C-alpha cells in the first residue's frame, strides 16, 4: 500500500471495504531499458488473481 | 478376437466424504460470529 494516509494507519475492529484500481497497459507497469514503446511489442495479461 | 473393456463406474463418495476439506487445519472453514470473526470451528489433523 502506497497512499501516506493509510500505509501507515492503525484499523479498529469493524468491517471495512477496501477498493483499489492497477494498471494493465504494459508501458506504464513495466520499465524497459532502451523504451522501446512495449505497447506496441507486446505483454501483460491478466491480473489472474 | 476384440472385447468389452473393464466397466469403471465414476460418481461422486458416499455422503460426499471429500468435497468439504474437513481436517485440514490450513484450509479450515469458520463459523464465527460476524463482528468477533475470530472463529468457532478449531480444527485437528488428529480427528477424521
Amino acid at each position: 500500500q502506497k497512499f501516506f494516509a493509510i500505509k501507515n494507519l492503525l484499523l479498529l475492529p469493524g468491517s471495512y471495504t477496501y477498493e483499489w484500481n492497477f494498471r494493465k497497459d504494459v508501458n506504464m507497469i513495466l520499465q524497459s531499458s532502451l523504451g522501446n514503446d512495449l505497447r506496441v511489442d507486446g505483454a501483460s495479461v491478466r491480473f489472474d488473481s | 478376437q476384440a472385447a468389452p473393456n473393464r466397466p469403471n463406474y465414476i460418481g461422486f463418495r458416499d455422503n460426499f466424504i471429500g468435497l468439504m476439506y474437513y481436517n485440514s487445519t490450513g484450509n479450515m472453514g469458520v463459523l464465527a460470529g460476524q463482528a468477533s470473526q475470530l472463529n468457532a470451528v478449531v480444527d485437528l489433523q488428529d480427528r477424521n
